RNA sequence: CACAGGGAUAACUGGCUUGUGGCGGCCAAGCGUUCAUAGCGACGUCGCUUUUUGAUCCUUCGAUGUCGGCUCUUCCUAUCAUACCGAAGCAGAAUUCGGUAAGCGUUGGAUUGUUCACCCACUAAUAGGGAACGUGAGCUGGGUUUAGACCGUCGUGAGACAGGUUAGUUUUACCCUACUGAUGAACUCGUCGCAAUGGUAAUUCAGCUUAGUACGAGAGGAACCGCUGAUUCAGAUAAUUGGU
RNA sequence: AGGUGUCCUAAGGGGGGCUCAUGGAGAACAGAAAUCUCCAGUAGAACAAAAGGGUAAAAGUCCCCUUGAUUUUGAUUUUCA
RNA sequence: AGACUAAUCGAACCAUCUAGUAGCUGGUUACCGCCGAAGUUUCCCUCAGGAUAGCAGUGUCGACCUUCAGUUUUAUGAGGUAAAGCGAAUGAUUAGGGACUCGGGGGCGAUUUUUAGCCUUCAUCCAUUCUCAAACUUUAAAUAUGUAAGAAGCCCUUGUUACUUAACUGAACGUGGGCAUUCGAAUGUAUCGACACUAGUGGGCCAUUUUUGGUAAGCAGAACUGGCGAUGCGGGAUGAACCGAACGCGGGGUUAAGGUGCCGGAGUGGACGCUCAUCAGACACCACAAAAGGCGUUAGUACAUCUUGACAGCAGGACGGUGGCCAUGGAAGUCGGAAUCCGCUAAGGACUGUGUAACAACUCACCUGCCGAAUGUACUAGCCCUGAAAAUGGAUGGCGCUCAAGC
């Protein structure tokens, strides 16, 4: 029984199948600013500035920007309390997250719906709501007549 | 001095095949798996009968080989050495262990009791499931009664419960009798040694028309 | 229980690639119109790729007997589970209504084969049209010409709280 | 050799398990001159019991006296003999396989502390087991297992050895219950009776005749009835014999 | 099922050219195997060591130059109070 | 002899140090009310013990801030288990076929054989085929898991810098203004945040599901959750862990698990069937029984036969070539080997048994005479039976129960 820095990371830090060799260069052209929402995903082919196996899959907030790395804040759960960890990760392991993208899209339409509606003169009904039960309707049997079913007898297939 | 078969009947451990980790396992008792005219064509023996299991247990290699002999004896005597083909379709790959006590409970050195009780290999055994097939026999249409009795007599050497089912296919092929009959008449069938191959209309024309000349007329 | 025959109509939810799906009709014996729908979904899940979360229920109606004061012979085709496999069955009954036949069949199977309600499928029920297509002997005896039979040794009924009778009863009633 | 503690932890009974030990089945390649099942049974497989030995440590360490033998009662059947029967490669005789059956028996000695064992001899037979591995306020103390002492191997030494040998204190019942017997108040004192319930008892062999017969080529060689005795056990008695 | 109490002035650092194991076909002694040539060859070779991950105009291989194996203190990660 | 030295000796007796130390046994004194646990993480010559964190009590303070949540919805990330796969890589593994001879071996054509000859047995390629992987994989669930759902928000203009850019081009922090009429999913808020001081505990055990060693165990060791310990009450006759349900003192009403022939409060209640046991059976955890058999009885599946007269019963026949070929002391159907034809038919086997040294003789298969209608065979699963042997007398709780008071 041992506990090393990469214990039990046989399948996590591996690259996929038929994904080996060159790293797509579009990774190095993104830009980050403090307050952005990023998520960590480690790449096995780069051994410098890589995070411990616990943060592989978590999501955090950038708080510092450096030459080739960013500082991220994430929340760890020790027994009966949370702690905030500050880790340094190279940009090859990070990616911008689409978690808040839906929120930003929705707020823009909400503003403009409210503006347009105020000029016209009809209430808004802007905030969303869950899926309500269906409503009544009619179904015709013209050119679609029902077919009668029945359970089937038993028989051996092999 | 093998232990009674009551002692290894339920699947209680993960599979344990022989590999570069456990070395020194005794060779399985059964080695032969095919008997009879194991080179007959598919058109000679159109009747197939199977012996299917009905529980989730373990069958030992020793038991399998003993059952094999019984079926062979009966068929040869009443149907002839040249009238059937029998195949056993269950291979033992699971290794069962044993912990030797009294012989390992010596005065000199070592430890007596339940201290460090990982065992040593002791034999092999086969895992079966519900609906799995154990023994198959193909023969002519006039050996129905002979085939049925052979398997019925064979089953008395296995623990548990098994059934006998007369199949609806042609020989050992996964085709029903009517479908195989009419498809062969169409000509998309090529005879091979003891088996057949089928047409697929996805290759290239030159090679396909050589192999299956009768499909194009 | 106390059963009744329902017709149940169901459908797959319409979609953009397939509006107006097909309609499936079944006849189901059930005590009320709640287990009626459940039995429908159970039988449909085994024939076609439709759930209930992705389907809907079109209609549910009650079928009543057409002549509940006429006696008729029935034949039933069914399948059931034993403790060691599955089998097919065919039995016959003599009464005045289809619903009772299902009532009688359930009691008979549970008694003679220890088959609960969980494991029985009703393939088909049909009333025998003529008299010459009756097969089982325990009903052929009941359609003989000029039937008549006495009833010997029938106990009389006495109040279960009238203890200490004063004379010997008699069974020749 | 000592102290404080531990059933948180071993050596014996008891409890769960049954590998090993013991006992019984199912299929049938074959043995049996020919013939699978008179009598057996390979290769496989399903069980039962707690009189062998293991595994665990649940109960007792302010203590349940720890080998064997002697005496005594009762219980189980997986039946050695005794009663009556069914099968055979059962002519007779001698035998082998099975059933109903635990009522009645199952020995005397040489060697060893022995449990275990092996010889001599009689007998119808000399079957297997339990009861806190029955039984120490019932006995004995041959062995193990305190202190004395000798030898051999080991250790420089004190000392060690499930290696051999010799000598070594065995305590208390008047209490409660159980058992064997003996009195006894109440309805006046007596004599003669009935019988609910509880207990229960007999056992085996030998000689004569059947008979040199049935059976069998011969060698050999039975049985019921009848008659007279004897072994083990039980209840009494003292004229004769013996003991005191 | 196995491994550690070591080893390295290069087996560290930078730059540059090349591609491997193996198979097919040929060439005096030469052959099963010595050296040379063409074609195919997704890593089936190599990377000090146990096993896993990673690497192809390289992280392998050959060539050129060096000592970031240097000075001053702080922040953060895994085992974790 | 570790013997004796005042009943004391493997180190006498008397007083003092001395109330000598103990991580170890034993005890620890009136009532009511409110709250209410742990046997777990890290370190210790630590394992019968301590410190540390956790669980708990009391005292408060900041607002009554309106924030929160062992939960759901919507949007968006990570995983390599169950399953599946091997005519897909690695590894294991059964069998034929085609192509090849100079890869090996055994023959033949003159073993000629250094003949690309005829055979073939391995081996090698190609298209197929029967089974597997806790330390294999191209794929890939269910259950659980990270983040977000705004006023501390969104948009517009332009001030600061010793940083950065060729550069007022950027980055952070800002001034000013605009956008609420509706602050931007559901439900709840019978309980919001912070601080101080300290008690006990640090031997645990049981259960569904997942699961490791072991033949197995009322055995040893783990994960999520629920219990006993620390807890009474109704049911399982009895029993810490099971089912129902958690508790101030009383009166009335209704139920849960469980029951209604008596013991025992309430049906000898109703409908359809199955079972006769010279060992019946009788309610989850639970106090046990299997493989294999039955012409006991009930229900079902399939196939075959039949007024051109079946199954059963009684009665008749049961022929020739031909004692077929070999085999050998002799074997004429009947020790054994290999063949398996015809004649006459109403019918008869180069044979089913008994039998002889061999014959003979008997019988069977097959057909026919009599009768007057439906049978014959092989399988499936319900209750019952055989399989079923232990020690004081005995336990479906007891008595008892048979169109049940059993299933
Ligand atoms: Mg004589």
């Amino acid at each position: 029984h041992a506990a090393g820095l990469r214990s039990g990371t046989r399948y996590a830090f591996s690259r996929g199948f038929r994904k080996h060799g060159q790293i797509p260069l579009s990774t190095y052209l993104r830009t980050y600013r403090v307050g952005d929402i990023v998520d960590i995903k480690v790449n096995g082919a780069v051994q410098k500035g890589m995070p411990h196996k616990f943060y592989h899959g978590k999501t955090g907030v950038v708080y510092n920007v450096t030459k080739s790395a960013v500082g991220v804040i994430v929340y760890k759960r020790v027994k009966h309390r949370y702690i905030e960890k500050r880790i340094n990760v190279r940009i090859e392991h990070v990616k911008p997250s689409r978690s808040r993208e839906d929120f930003l899209r929705r707020v823009k339409e909400n503003a403009e719906l409210k503006k347009k509606a105020k000029a016209e003169g009809v209430p808004v009904q802007l905030k969303r709501q869950p899926a309500m039960p269906r409503e009544a309707h009619t179904v015709s049997i013209a050119d679609n007549k029902p077919v009668t079913l029945a359970p089937v007898a038993y028989e051996t297939t092999i | 001095a093998r232990r009674p078969a009551r002692c290894y009947r339920y699947c209680k451990n993960k599979p344990y095949p022989k590999s570069r980790f456990n070395r020194g396992v005794p060779d399985p008792k059964i080695k032969i798996y095919d008997l009879g005219r194991k080179r007959a064509t598919v058109d000679d023996f159109p009747l197939c009968v199977h012996l299917v299991s009905n529980e989730y247990e373990q069958l030992s290699s020793e038991a399998l080989e003993a059952a094999r002999i019984c079926a062979n004896k009966y068929l040869v005597k009443y149907a002839g050495k040249e009238g059937f083909h029998l195949r056993v379709r269950a291979h033992p790959y699971h290794v069962i262990r044993i912990n030797k006590m009294l012989s390992c409970a010596g005065a000199d050195r070592l430890q007596t009791g339940m201290r460090g009780a990982f065992g040593k290999p002791q034999g092999t055994v086969a895992r079966v499931d519900i609906g799995q097939i154990l023994i198959s026999v193909r023969t002519r249409d006039s050996n129905r009664a002979i085939a049925l009795e052979a398997l019925r007599r064979c089953q008395y050497k296995f623990p548990g419960r098994q059934k006998i089912i007369v199949s609806k296919n042609w020989g050992f092929t996964p085709l029903r009798r009517e479908e195989y009959l009419e498809k062969k008449a169409a000509g998309r069938v090529r005879v091979d040694g003891a088996y057949v191959q089928f047409l697929t209309n996805h290759g290239n024309l030159e090679e396909n028309m050589r192999r299956f000349p009768d499909a194009f007329k | 229980g106390r059963l009744q025959e329902y017709q149940v109509i169901g459908r797959h939810l319409p979609t953009e690639a397939n509006p107006n799906p097909a309609l499936y009709r079944m006849r189901i014996f059930a005590p009320n119109e709640v287990v009626a729908k459940s039995r429908f979904w159970y039988f449909l899940r085994g024939l076609k790729k439709v759930k209930k979360a992705t389907g809907e229920i079109v209609s549910v109606n009650v079928i009543s007997e057409k002549h509940p004061l006429k006696v008729k012979n029935f034949g039933i085709w069914l399948r059931y589970d034993s403790r060691s496999g599955t089998h097919n069955m065919y039995k016959e009954y003599r009464e005045t209504s289809r619903v009772a036949a299902v009532e009688a069949m359930y009691a008979d199977m549970a008694a003679r084969h220890r088959a609960r309600f969980r494991s029985i499928h009703i393939l088909k029920v049909v009333e025998l049209e003529k008299t010459e297509d009756v097969k089982r002997p325990y009903i052929k005896q009941l359609v003989a010409k000029n039937l008549s039979f006495p009833l010997p040794h029938r106990v009389p009924k006495i109040s279960t709280k009238k203890i200490f009778s004063a004379k010997r009863p008699s069974t020749f009633s």
